[PDB]
């Protein structure tokens, strides 16, 4: 009556202001500053679809 | 009706075979899960009355 088998799944859900987000981690390099790199991560996020 | 629409459509939550206890003899931690519930129409007009 039941088809039990294995799978993969995660253990944490995170929400973030609603909606369900992810977490992500990054450093920008030397000479590049703070500003730039986050116009460079939201034209990257931009860049994708809706 | 209302009976058959609470007894077939409800959360389930199975638990783990990892648990907190953990007599010896054990590495494997896996969260058990059931997915009980109705979420389209076709579903709902399967719902069992008598």
């Amino acid at each position: 009556i039941a088809t039990v088998s294995w799978q993969m799944g995660t253990e944490q859900s995170v929400r973030f202001n609603g909606y369900p987000a992810m977490e992500l981690s990054g450093s920008p390099a030397t000479g590049v500053s703070t500003g730039q790199a986050m116009e460079a991560v939201q034209k990257m996020v931009d860049e994708l679809g809706s | 009706v209302g009976s058959a629409l609470s007894a077939q459509n409800i959360q389930i939550s199975a638990g783990s075979i990892g648990s907190l206890p953990a007599v010896r003899g054990q590495t494997v931690t896996a969260t058990v899960t059931a997915q009980g519930q109705l979420g389209t129409a076709e579903e709902f007009g399967n719902v069992i009355l008598r």
